[PDB]
Formats: C-alpha cells, structure tokens, sequence
RNA sequence: CGAGUGGCUUGCUACCUCGAUGUCGGUUCCCUCCAUCCUGCCCGUGCAGAAGCGGGCAAGGGUGAGGUUGUUCGCCUAUUA
RNA sequence: AGCCUGUGUACCAGGAGGGGAACAACCCAGAGAUAGGUUAAGGUCCCCAAGUGUGGAUUAAGUGUAAUCCUCUGAAGGUGGUCUCGAGCCCUAGACAGCCGGGAGGUGAGCUUAGAAGCAGCUACCCUCUAAGAAAAGCGUAACAGCUUACCGGCCGAGGUU
C-alpha cells in the first residue's frame, strides 16, 4: 500500500488522459 | 583350508562391530561361523579419526609385545576376540571355531545378519577394513 | 526438496547408480554424485535431484549437484574455455605443450623446466604470448589452468618485483 | 597476584574497618562518569552490565574495566559527550594474604573488593538513541576485565 | 586487568617409609616429551636482492670441543646447520 | 591441599552380602542354617544374567558411551556448525542479491590558494530537468581524468531482512 505508488499511479493517469507495472497499472485504468 | 561351518556370515556393507557380536554370540553358542568378505566390512565415523586410533594400535608395543594385525583378515578376528572370552576354555573353544576369510573361498553365499546392513545411499561417514589396512601399509592381496 | 533441470535438445544424460554421463557435441563427462538421501535421477527429458530431508547440509549439496549438471550440459554444448597470457620482465619464458603436459623453461632463468601435467581431455593451445584452456569437463579444464598458474608461483622472493608467469585472463 | 585468590565468596564479611588497619586505598578514580550534572532520567537509552554469576571483583578491576569502558565512551562521544556512566558497587570486603608456615596463618591485609550477585547491575550507562551502540562496545571491552560473564541489557530503549 | 595449562623451581601439608627408599655434581647406557635451537615445507613483513625479524606445520635426525668453579647454574673462547 | 581446627549427624573403625572395572566409610543392604520365590541398587550389543525394545527429537564431534570422586577437567572469550521458538520491518503495485542500462546539467558551487574542479582546509549545501542522481559516502590524481556508494529504470521471480 506504498503512498507515493498510489500518487504515482494517479499522476501517469493524469498524463495519460492528457516503472512498468505502474504505467500497466495506469493503463488499466 | 575346509572349515564346516554351520553358518557363513556376509561382512560386505556391514558394521563389523555389529557383526562381531553376533558372531561372538553364536560361537558360544557353539555355532562354526565363517565371516566372509572381511575387506568390504565397514566401520562408520570420520575416516581420519578412525585411521589415527587404528595407527596409534600398530605404533603401541615392547618387548613384551603388542602384537596387532594389519590386515582386513586379522582386524576382524581381533574385534571378535574382544568378545570373547578367549582365555578361558569355553572362550578359546569359541573363538577358535571361528574364522574370517578375504573374499569369499565358499560356493554359497554368505548370509547377512539383521541389523548389520550399512545403506550407502545414506551414509557417506563411514570407511572400508581394506582402506584402513592399506594406509595401515598392509599388502594388498586381495 | 526436488529440483528439475530440463536437458538441451543438444544434449542426453544418463545416469546408473551414482554415476551421471553427459554426452553432446563437445564429447562426455561422467561424474560421481553421492550424498546422503538425495537422489539423482534422470526422468526422460529432465534430470531429477530430490530428497525427504531439507535441513541446511541436504539443501547446500541439492544447489550443489545442481550446478554441477548444469555445468556438464554446458560443458558437452558451449564447452569450457580459460584464457591465460605469460608474462616475463627479464627472461624469456618459454611455454610449450609437449605429451600431455605443458612445459615451462627459462622460468626467471632456471635451468631445470618447470611442468604440469594436462588433466582428462583438455586442449591447451598455446599461441605467442596467449594461452587457451578449454575441454567439456570444468573440473579438468579449471583446474588445467590453474596447475599452470600454480606451475609459476614463487614464494621465496617478493612478487610484487618478479611478476614473471603465466596468468588465467578470462575465466568462464 | 591471580584474582582466582579472591573471586570467590568463600569467607566471613570483612569489612568493619573499626577493628581493621592499614587497608589499602581504592584504585577506583570515579564511580559518576559523564555529565553528571544531568538526571538518569533525561535519557531515551538506558544500558547496564549485568554480572552472571555471584563473584568478588577487586578495585584493581573495577579501575581496569571502568577505565577501558568509559575510556572508549570519550574516544567515541568526547570529553563532553552527552552521555552518562555509573559504577554502582563500591569494594566493601577487606583482603588478606598469608605472605612461617600454616603457625599464625591469619593474613596482612591486601586489598578490597566488591561482593556481586548474579543478575546484578554492575555498571549501568545513559545515552542518547545514537550512541546507542558506542556503550555497547564500552561493556564489551568492560566485562573482558573482570571475572564472570555478563549479560548487556538494554533497559530503558526501544529504539529497536 | 581478566581466563587458563603444566608439574621443571620454590613454598605449604605431613598421606607413605625411621627392625634404613644411600647425597649433590659428574660419568656411562637406554627410552621418552614438545612449550622447536638446526634441518624440511610454509605464511606475513616496516618482503627489491642478500641477510634478517615475526608466525604456522613438524619430534626423522642432529644439537659438538674447550678456560675458571665440586658445582647444577652461569660467565668466557674458538668452531657450528 | 588426599591441609589445619570446630560443630551436628550417619557411616568406617568393629559391618557381611549386591552394585560401583579395581577401591575403609558413594548407592542397595544391616546377616543364624538350609531351600524356593520376588525384588533393591544397578543393568539388558558382546565380554556378562537380561532389549541390538517402542514412539519421537538432536548430535557428526567417536562429542559422548564418566552419579559421587585426590580419582570423572575444562575456562574467560569466540562460533553464518546445526536444530527449534519469538518479535519488528520489507514484498507479485515484484522485495533481497546478482547482472544490464542510467547515474544528468546551472557548475570545474563560493572561499581560501599559483592551484583545488564531490573528495587539503573553511562556509554553505541551494534548483533545474526527471523515472533517477549528494554543493557527494569510498578510492584515485600534482590538480584533472578514471573507478565506484548513494539514488532510477529493466531482466528475473519468492520469500527477504533485522
Ligand atoms: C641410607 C638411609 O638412610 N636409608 C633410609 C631412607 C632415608 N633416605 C634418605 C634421607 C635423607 C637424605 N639426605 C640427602 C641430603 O640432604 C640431607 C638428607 C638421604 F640421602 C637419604 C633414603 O633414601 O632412605
Ligand atoms: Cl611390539
Ligand atoms: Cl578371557
Ligand atoms: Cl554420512
Ligand atoms: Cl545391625
Ligand atoms: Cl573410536
Ligand atoms: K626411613
Ligand atoms: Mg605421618
Ligand atoms: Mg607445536
Ligand atoms: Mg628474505
Ligand atoms: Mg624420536
Ligand atoms: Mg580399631
Ligand atoms: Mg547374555
Ligand atoms: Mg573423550
Ligand atoms: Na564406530
Ligand atoms: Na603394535
Ligand atoms: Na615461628
Ligand atoms: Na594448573
Ligand atoms: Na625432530
Ligand atoms: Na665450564
Ligand atoms: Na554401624
Ligand atoms: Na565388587
Ligand atoms: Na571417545
Ligand atoms: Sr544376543
Ligand atoms: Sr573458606
Ligand atoms: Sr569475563
Ligand atoms: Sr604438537
Ligand atoms: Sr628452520
Ligand atoms: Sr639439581
Ligand atoms: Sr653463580
Ligand atoms: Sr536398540
Ligand atoms: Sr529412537
Ligand atoms: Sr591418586
Ligand atoms: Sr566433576
Ligand atoms: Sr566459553
């Protein structure tokens, strides 16, 4: 439950709307 | 040279000290027993260890005499004397009824006696009468 | 435990009792596996090596016997390859492979030639100043380049002025 | 002289000094190490040396240990570190040597020293979570002077 | 400062022996111990080399001749691995 | 001290027999003769009467197979030899390790100093780009260079670490 993997998530959603399991992990999303 | 022996023991693989009690046992029993294939018996522990107190047996002596053999043949017989009350009638009666031999010089095969078998595949701790009477400097004529 | 190695197609092991034989393209190496309660095994396209027991002794062999066969799959494929490069300051050293040992002479001027001899089927061609051990066997082969390594050592003088030998350059 | 004369508590307490002479002085220097004009109890870390068997120790020993322990405490935290060391036994037992055969054996006095039960505190420290450590070591090279075995207890410190 | 091993020194004890276990030193002759002085093989060096210094394995062999002194010990001389 | 000198008690002395290798006083035991039986201490692989007994675990040193003791040694200190139990923290949002790649600029900070550029000494130690990167944790240089720790990404895949 690593907080900034959490903020790190949002934040590559956030670009994404505008490491590799976090971007798949944003994708998914 | 032709022993009729009533029972003819397997040394192969197994603990000679185990053997030799039950051959000491059988003998007073008034049992003939021939021990066989006494190179191939076996003494389990740390071969070095086993080697120095072999070694330090053969150094032992005087005038008066330590005489210890150094061969496979002999090394068994003494552990079984050291069963045996060998100076005694009933003793020396025992013992003398009782040979082993280097190899095996019989047609039949010996038998092996219960709780006497070493399994190799779990034992790498142990060592061979032959190994030991070839560092001893013994010929090896077997 | 039970640890399974899936052979190379390039390869094919065999084993009776103790003793496991590794054949492929490079040639053979048979070796002597033997601990207590672990058995080793081959189970048609993998080699097996399992025991009941897993206390720290039984698991350091298991890991043990592992890279061992490992070793022999690359050994009988790959195979094994040393280099090494002789090194003189004042003498010329002159290495040399006759029979099946390599001879050193006018070692830091020694009259009497320094040798070694090759352990099973290892190849040391020898080329200028340039060494190349190599064979399937790395036990053999291993310690064919270190013996020659070994074959220069001195320990009356300070090493660190005669730097004269042969030394292991690449290790596999 | 060897302390295996003296470690052992096997005679009388002797330590009335109303009806015994010529005691000789202790070579203890200081039994309050460190700043001791601060409380104990301005420390998050509290470590003693705890002795394991029940022992005599001669003030010849008590200096050694103190000294080699509080020693590395100013190498390590300084002549000033925050830091603070207490050597709570004093050598209260009187001793003797027979030094003429066994007639008139009783002893001239030696010496003194301090009576320890095991599971006692024979030095206790106070310091700061980071020294933690540095005490550590200072009764690792204290109890290598002195007769038994010793435990090194963390009292007062969680930092762990 | 602390912990030990030996049983060569010395002290302590008084267990053995006073219807007797003859002294010290030496000599001669035999066996042994290792805590190794040399020799063999090693490690480190404030190891360039040479010669050293320190340490490890190791008891196979060797460890001698002389001046004072009854001396043991020790001092001294020339040889010596 | 198998020492000297008290005290209480049981023992030897003056106490057999059984055990303890042997052994005045340690264990069982106090004993008319003779006989059968059952135990005690102690013991049951052989010597030597009785188990190569059962369920389970540890030890690899022949440790050990030595109740007591002049008699049976083994200490302070040390041990990633091995087995067992507990606590905290990290981990399939990929941990620990390894290997591969990145380790960037303002800028060789300022100061001192001929010089000093992460790294002689003193002060400070800020912000950019970014998925990372110290005003530099350790080497190295005359000073640079060079070599790496921190820190990030990948490969891998299961426990790891205190
Ligand atoms: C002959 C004799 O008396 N035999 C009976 C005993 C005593 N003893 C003995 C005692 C003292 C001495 N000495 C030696 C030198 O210092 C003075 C006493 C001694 F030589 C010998 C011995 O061996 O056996
Ligand atoms: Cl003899
Ligand atoms: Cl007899
Ligand atoms: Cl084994
Ligand atoms: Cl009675
Ligand atoms: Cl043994
Ligand atoms: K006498
Ligand atoms: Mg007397
Ligand atoms: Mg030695
Ligand atoms: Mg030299
Ligand atoms: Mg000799
Ligand atoms: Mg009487
Ligand atoms: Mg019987
Ligand atoms: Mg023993
Ligand atoms: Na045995
Ligand atoms: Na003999
Ligand atoms: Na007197
Ligand atoms: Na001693
Ligand atoms: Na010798
Ligand atoms: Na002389
Ligand atoms: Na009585
Ligand atoms: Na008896
Ligand atoms: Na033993
Ligand atoms: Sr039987
Ligand atoms: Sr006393
Ligand atoms: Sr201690
Ligand atoms: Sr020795
Ligand atoms: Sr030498
Ligand atoms: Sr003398
Ligand atoms: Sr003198
Ligand atoms: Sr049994
Ligand atoms: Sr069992
Ligand atoms: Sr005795
Ligand atoms: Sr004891
Ligand atoms: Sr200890």
């Amino acid at each position: 439950i690593p907080e900034w993997k959490q903020e790190e998530v949002d934040a590559i959603v956030e670009m994404i709307e505008s490491r590799n399991t976090l971007l798949e992990r944003a994708l998914d999303d | 040279a032709e022993f009729d022996a009533d029972v003819i023991v397997d040394a192969r693989d197994c603990i000679m000290g185990r053997v030799a009690s039950q051959v000491a046992e059988q003998a007073l029993d008034g049992e003939t027993v021939a021990v066989v294939n006494a190179e191939r018996a076996v003494i389990t522990g740390r071969e070095e260890q086993i080697v120095e107190k072999y070694e330090k047996r053969v150094d032992i002596g005087n005038d008066n005499g330590y005489f210890y053999p150094k061969r496979p043949d002999g090394i068994f017989k003494r552990t079984i004397r050291g069963m045996l009350p060998h100076k005694k009638q009933r003793g020396r009666e025992a013992f003398e009824s009782v040979r082993v031999y280097l190899g095996n010089p019989y047609d039949e095969d010996g038998e092996v006696l219960d709780g006497t078998s070493l399994d190799r595949l779990s034992n790498i701790k142990f060592v061979t009468l032959g190994e030991i009477s070839e560092t001893l400097g013994a010929n090896k004529t077997w | 435990p039970r640890v399974e190695l899936e052979i190379p197609e390039d390869v094919d092991a065999e084993q009776d009792h103790l003793d496991i034989t590794v054949e492929g393209d490079n040639g053979s190496v048979t070796r002597r596996l033997w601990y207590p309660d672990i058995d080793v095994s081959v189970d048609g396209d993998t080699v097996v090596i399992e025991s009941d027991e897993d206390n720290a002794k039984t698991m350091s062999t298991i890991g043990t016997f592992q890279s061992h066969i490992e070793n022999m799959f690359h050994g009988v494929t790959e195979g094994w390859e040393y280099g090494m490069e002789v090194f003189y300051s004042h003498f010329p050293m002159q290495v040399n492979v006759e029979g099946d040992e390599v001879v050193i002479e006018n070692f830091l001027g020694e009259k009497a030639p320094r040798r070694t001899t090759i352990h099973g089927d290892t190849d040391v061609e020898i080329d200028g100043e340039e060494l190349t051990v190599s064979g399937p066997d790395i036990e053999a082969v291993g310690q064919t380049a270190a013996d020659i390594e070994q074959l220069t050592r001195i320990n009356d003088k300070d090493v660190r002025v005669f730097q004269d030998g042969v030394y292991i350059t690449r290790k596999p | 002289k060897p302390a295996s004369m003296y470690r052992d508590i096997d005679k009388p307490a002797y330590t009335r000094r109303e009806y015994i002479t010529g005691i000789p002085g202790s070579k203890i220097a200081q039994h309050k190490m460190g700043r001791k004009q601060k409380d104990a109890d301005d420390y998050p870390v509290q470590i003693s040396l705890i002795v394991e068997e029940t022992v005599q120790l001669r003030h010849g020993s008590l200096e050694a240990s103190r000294l080699s322990a509080n020693r590395h405490l100013i190498k390590e935290l300084g002549e000033e570190g925050d830091y603070k060391m207490t050597l709570r036994k004093f050598p209260h037992q009187v001793l003797r040597e027979n030094k003429d055969g066994m007639r008139a054996a009783f002893g001239k006095i030696v010496g003194t020293a301090a009576r320890v039960q095991a599971g006692e505190q024979l030095f206790t420290a106070y310091c700061n979570v980071e020294d933690a450590e540095h005490v550590k070591e200072a009764f690792r090279r204290a109890y290598n002077k002195i007769t038994p075995s010793c435990r090194i207890k963390v009292e007062r410190g969680e930092e762990l």
